[PDB]
RNA sequence: GAAACUGCGAAUGGCUCAUUAAAUCAGUUAUCGUUUAUUUGAUAGUUUACAUGGUAUAACUGUGGUAAUUCUAGAGCUAAUACAUGCUUAAAAUCUCGACCCUUUGGAAGAGAUGUAUUUAUUAGAUAAAAAAUCAAUGUCUUCGGACUCUUUGAUGAUUCAUAAUAACUUUUCGAAUCGCAUGGCCUUGUGCUGGCGAUGGUUCAUUCAAAUUUCUGCCCUAUCAACUUUCGAUGGUAGGAUAGUGGCCUACCAUGGUUUCAACGGGUAACGGGGAAUAAGGGUUCGAUUCCGGAGAGGGAGCCUGAGAAACGGCUACCA
C-alpha cells in the first residue's frame, strides 16, 4: 500500500546516496590538491640540487 | 555467407521483418551492460546487410522525424 | 565417485600407502564437460562458497580478439581441426583450451573493410588515409580470410567460465600450427 | 629446439607484433628472484620456454632456502639432491650421518653436473615430489 | 572439526584474562571482530573480572543491552566483543574513559584516561595500498581502513585517528629514536626506546629497544608499536611506565610502601 | 498470539581410540597457491514508481486412502526481507560514428558510448648517472624570429603485484518495490516540498573467526624381511580436464626414471600423538584410553542433497550382518 513512510523511506534513502557521493567527491578533489602540493615541492628540492 | 542464412531469392521478403525488428531492438535504452551490449550487435549486423537493404534502416530511423 | 586426494598415491619410495580417512568433501572432483558445437545449452554448478561455475555442453559462438588491430568480435565456430592433448577431441569435435579451431572470417572482414577502407564521405576518407600505412598484414592471414575460415586458439576453459573466447593466430604461431597441420 | 612438443612454448602473455616488426629478437620477460640472487645472462638472452623456471616463468621464490649435492640428473629439467646433516643422540652422546634426498626443478638456464653444490629455493609445488626449484650452482 | 568452533575451555582460555580455573569448564569466546582472540579482551571479562562493577555473565548482558558501554565512540551490546589494545572504553553514567594498555606484568591494565584523551587512539599501520578507483586506503592493526592516507605515511607507522570522525590527525614515522611499546613476546608490555632495526629480507626483522634504566633488549617487529618520541608520549601511559623491575626490589618496594 | 511460511542454528558441544609407523602429532615455515557464513571498517548520482505479477503456495475450509509411521491424495483460499520481475538522480570530461560548409594548418551541427560483476586479447605500471643531429606525424607560443620550463607513476627481498586503460563478450550478477519509532523545517496552504533516530539486506576490498595444502627435523620391535616401485602412475616434461586453488589428482603423448646397508620395501604392534606420570644420585627405563591441544569414528564398506562450512550419520540412499 502507497502510505507516506515509504515515500519518506526512499527519500531519505535518495538523499543518503547523493551525500555520499558529493562527500567522496570532496575527499578526492582534497587529496588531489595535497598530492599536487608535495609533487610541487619535491619537483622544486630536484630543481635547487640542479 | 553463413550455412543457415537467408537465400537471395527469399531476401526480399524476410528483410522488411528483420530491419524493423533490429530497429526496436535499437531502441531499447542501452542502459545496462547486457542492454548495452545489446545495442551494439544491432547495429553491427548492418555491415552484413547489402546497402540497398542497409539505406532502408537509415530511412526507418529517419521516418520519425 | 573422482577425487583429488593424494593419500590414495604410491609415496616416492614406491610404498603402499594406508587408508588415513575417508573421503572428504574438499577434496572432490567432478564429471568432465566435453563442450561440444552446436545450440548453447549451459547449467550452472554450485561450487564451494556461495560461487557459481558454468558448464558449457554446447556453444557455437565466441568472442574472438585479433591482437595485431587490438579488435575483437563475436563469431560462430566452425569446427576444432587440432588439439595438442589428443586427437580423439579433434575427432569428435570436442572444444577445450588449446584447442585450434576454425572460426568464421565475416565480421572482421567487415570491421578491416570499413577502418582502413581496402579489401582482402569525406571524414571516411580522412581516416582511412591516416591509417593506410598500417593497412598491410600477413599474407597467411589475408589468405584464409580469402577462403573464409580463420584458424584461431581458445584462450578460455569452457568447462569452468563457459565461454569459449580466443584470438587468431599468427606469426610463428600461425606458422608452427599450419606445419602440424 | 623450443619448440618441440605438440603444442607451441610461449612466454604467456608476452606478445611480439608482427605489424611493428621493431626488432628481429622476439620480445623475453624475465624477473629478479630476490635475495641477492643473480638472474643469469643466459636466462635474458636465452631462447628457452619454461613456466617453472624462476626468472623468466610463473614460479616465485619463497621461503626456506637449502644447499645441496647433485646426486641424479638423469630426468628433464629437474635433479636429486643429496643434503647429508648429523643426528644426536643423546643416550650415547653422540651424533650420526643421515641424509636426505631432495628432488629440485632446475632451469635450463644452468648447467649442473653430478657433484656440483646448488643453493635452492622453495616455491609452490611442481609437481608430485618437486617443492624446491635450483637458484644458485657453484 | 567440520567447521568453526564456539566454545572455549577455561584452560586454554589465554592466561592473561586471569579467569579462575575452577570457577567453570568454559570461557567467553570473543566473537569475530577488530582484534585477535589471543590478544583481544571480551567485554564480560572486563565489566566483571576487571572492575567488578557485574557479578555474573546476565548482569554483564543487562548493562550492555542498557546501552551504556561505547567501544571507540561506538555503542555495542555483544557480551564477547573483542576489545583489545588501545581500545577506548567509555561509561557514561558512571563517567569514566578507560584506555585498553598492557601493563609491565604482560596483562591489560584497568587505566583511566581524561575525555579530552578519549577523544583519539593510535593505530600501527599494517598494510598501505591502493583501493578500486585508483583511491589510497591504510589498514590499521584493529581493522580500521582510512582512505586518502597521507603519502609518507608507511607501513610500521602510527597514526592518531579522531574516534568522532574516524580520520588521521597526525603520524609518527618507524625511526631510531622513537618511544615504542612491546605488545608481543615476554618482554610484552615495556616501554624503551628504537636503537637499531635489523631487517632480514625473507625473515622476520628485529628491532633493538632500550629501556629508561639502560637495559637492552631485541623483539620481532611484529611485536612493536611506536607510540612517540623519547620522553613525549601522545597517550597517557599506565603505572610503571614500562619499566620491567626485578624481583629482589619487587620485595623491597612492596616491603617500603608496606 | 497457537499454527504455518520465511531467516538462522543443527558442521558447536559430548563420547571412544577401531584404523593409522614420516601417516597422525610437536616445534618451525609458506600461500606471489586458494575458499572463508559471521563480526568490524570502508565502499555503489552511470539501474506503473504516490511502487509490478502468480508465471503461488503453506497454515486454513472441506472431501478421503492405509493395520501401521514426524505417511499423505483431490479440490477451494490468501501473504512476504519467499518466488519472479522492473524504473525513477549532477555536471563535466574523454572516445568513436559523423550531416553539412569548404579545400583549409580545416572546421563541424548532430548521433552514440562511460558505474559494477564474468570471459578473453592488448597497453601503462619509469628510472646509475649527462649532452646532440636528422626522418615522419604534430601540439603550444611569442617580440614571426624561432623558442618550447617547473611536466606523472605506489608497494614487495621478488611478480604478469595493487591499480588503471583500450576492444568486445555474457541462458550473467549487483546497483534497496523491505520494516520499527517519532512528527521536525519550508513555504505559493497543497493529505505540496523537505527532513530525524534505528532494524534488516547488498557488490567489492580489508580485518576477524576459520578451512585447505605445504617447507625442515624428530617415531617402538623386526635383516632367518635385500632389493623395491613401474602391465592396472611408479619418477619427470608438455597440453588439457577437474579442483576454491598448487600438484600424476585424472586424461593423451612422451622419455626411464624414483628409494636403498646412512636399512628402502615387507612383517609385528595389546601404536591415536603430544602437553604430562612414575622411578632414579646422574645417565637412563617404563607408563600416558583418561579433565587441555590436535587427528579419526559413529555396526562395516560405498555414494550423496542442503548449506559458508559435512563426505554429517540424534541428515538421506544402496549393499553386508
Ligand atoms: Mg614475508
Ligand atoms: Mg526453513
Ligand atoms: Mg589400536
Ligand atoms: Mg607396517
Ligand atoms: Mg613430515
Ligand atoms: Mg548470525
Ligand atoms: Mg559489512
Ligand atoms: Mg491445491
Ligand atoms: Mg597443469
Ligand atoms: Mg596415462
Ligand atoms: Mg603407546
Ligand atoms: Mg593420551
Ligand atoms: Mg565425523
Ligand atoms: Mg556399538
Ligand atoms: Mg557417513
Ligand atoms: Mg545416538
Ligand atoms: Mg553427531
Amino acid at each position: 500500500l502507497v502510505t507516506p513512510q515509504r515515500l519518506q523511506r526512499k527519500r531519505h534513502q535518495r538523499a543518503l546516496k547523493v551525500r555520499n557521493a558529493q562527500a567522496q567527491r570532496e575527499a578526492a578533489a582534497e587529496y588531489a590538491q595535497l598530492l599536487a602540493k608535495r609533487l610541487s615541492e619535491r619537483k622544486a628540492e630536484k630543481a635547487e640540487i640542479r | 555467407n553463413g550455412s543457415q542464412s537467408i537465400k537471395a531469392e527469399d531476401e526480399k521478403v524476410v528483410m522488411p521483418y528483420v530491419l524493423r525488428i533490429f530497429f526496436g531492438r535499437a531502441q531499447v535504452p542501452p542502459t545496462s551492460g547486457q542492454k548495452r551490449s545489446r545495442k551494439i550487435a544491432v547495429i553491427s549486423v548492418l555491415p552484413n546487410f547489402k546497402k540497398p537493404y542497409i539505406n532502408d534502416f537509415l530511412s526507418l530511423a529517419s521516418e520519425r522525424l | 565417485g573422482i577425487s583429488r586426494d593424494s593419500r590414495h598415491k604410491r609415496s616416492a619410495t614406491g610404498a603402499k600407502r594406508a587408508q588415513f580417512r575417508k573421503k572428504r568433501k574438499f577434496e572432490l572432483g567432478r564429471q568432465p564437460a566435453n563442450t561440444k558445437i552446436g545450440a548453447k545449452r549451459i547449467h550452472s554448478v554450485r561450487t564451494r562458497g556461495g560461487n557459481k561455475k558454468y558448464r558449457a555442453l554446447r556453444i557455437e559462438t565466441g568472442n574472438f580478439s585479433w591482437a595485431s588491430e587490438g579488435i575483437s568480435k563475436k563469431t560462430r565456430i566452425a569446427g576444432v581441426v587440432y588439439h595438442p592433448s589428443n586427437n580423439e577431441l579433434v575427432r569428435t569435435n570436442t572444444l577445450t583450451k588449446a584447442a585450434i579451431v576454425q572460426i568464421d572470417a565475416t565480421p572482421f572482414r567487415q570491421w578491416f573493410e570499413a577502418h582502413y577502407g581496402q579489401t582482402l564521405s569525406k571524414n571516411a576518407e580522412r581516416k582511412w588515409a591516416a591509417r593506410a600505412a598500417s593497412a598491410k598484414i600477413e599474407s597467411s592471414v589475408e589468405s584464409q580470410f580469402s577462403a573464409g575460415r580463420l584458424y584461431a586458439c581458445i584462450s578460455s576453459r569452457p568447462g569452468q567460465s563457459g565461454r569459449c573466447d580466443g584470438y587468431i593466430l599468427e606469426g610463428e604461431e600461425l606458422a608452427f600450427y599450419l606445419r602440424r597441420l | 629446439t623450443v619448440q618441440s612438443e605438440r603444442a607451441f612454448q610461449k612466454q604467456p602473455h608476452i606478445f611480439n607484433n608482427p605489424k611493428v616488426k621493431t626488432s628481429k629478437r622476439t620480445k623475453r620477460w624475465y624477473k629478479n628472484a630476490g635475495l641477492g640472487f643473480k638472474t643469469p645472462k643466459t636466462a635474458i638472452e636465452g631462447s628457452y620456454i619454461d613456466k617453472k623456471c624462476p626468472f623468466t616463468g610463473l614460479v616465485s621464490i619463497r621461503g626456506k632456502i637449502l644447499t645441496g649435492t647433485v646426486v641424479s640428473t638423469k630426468m628433464h629439467r629437474t635433479i636429486v639432491i643429496r643434503r647429508a646433516y648429523l643426528h644426536y643422540i643423546p643416550k650415547y652422546n653422540r651424533y650420526e650421518k643421515r641424509h636426505k634426498n631432495v628432488p629440485v626443478h632446475v632451469s635450463p638456464a644452468f648447467r649442473v653436473q653430478v657433484g656440483d653444490i646448488v643453493t635452492v629455493g622453495q616455491c609452490r609445488p611442481i609437481s608430485k615430489t618437486v617443492r624446491f626449484n635450483v637458484v644458485k650452482v657453484s | 572439526a567440520r567447521g568453526p568452533k564456539k566454545h572455549l575451555k577455561r584452560l586454554a582460555a589465554p592466561h592473561h584474562w586471569l579467569l579462575d580455573k575452577l570457577s567453570g569448564c568454559y570461557a567467553p569466546r570473543p566473537s569475530a571482530g577488530p582484534h585477535k582472540l589471543r590478544e583481544s579482551l571480551p567485554l564480560i571479562v572486563f565489566l566483571r573480572n576487571r572492575l567488578k562493577y557485574a557479578l555474573n555473565g546476565r548482569e554483564v548482558k543487562a548493562i550492555l543491552m542498557q546501552r551504556h558501554v561505547k567501544v571507540d565512540g561506538k555503542v555495542r551490546t555483544d557480551t564477547t566483543y573483542p576489545a583489545g589494545f588501545m581500545d577506548v572504553i567509555t561509561l557514561d553514567a558512571t563517567n569514566e574513559n578507560f584506555r585498553l594498555v598492557y601493563d609491565v606484568k604482560g596483562r591489560f591494565a584497568v587505566h583511566r584516561i581524561t575525555d579530552e584523551e578519549a577523544s583519539y587512539k593510535l593505530g600501527k599501520v599494517k598494510k598501505v595500498q591502493l583501493g578500486k578507483k585508483g583511491v589510497p586506503y591504510v589498514v590499521t592493526h584493529d581493522g580500521r581502513t582510512i582512505r586518502y592516507p597521507d603519502p609518507n605515511i608507511k607501513v610500521n607507522d602510527t597514526v592518531k585517528i579522531d574516534l568522532a570522525s574516524g580520520k588521521i590527525t597526525d603520524f609518527i614515522k618507524f625511526d631510531a629514536g622513537k618511544l615504542v611499546y612491546v605488545t608481543g613476546g615476554r618482554n610484552l608490555g615495556r616501554i624503551g626506546t628504537i636503537v637499531h632495526k635489523e631487517r632480514h629480507d625473507g625473515g622476520f626483522d628485529l628491532v633493538h629497544i632500550k629501556d629508561s634504566l639502560d637495559n637492552t633488549f631485541v623483539t620481532r617487529l611484529n611485536n612493536v608499536f611506536v607510540i612517540g618520541e623519547q620522553g613525549k608520549p601522545y597517550i597517557s601511559l599506565p603505572k610503571g611506565k614500562g619499566i620491567k623491575l626485578s624481583i629482589a626490589e619487587e620485595r623491597d618496594r612492596r616491603r617500603a610502601q608496606q
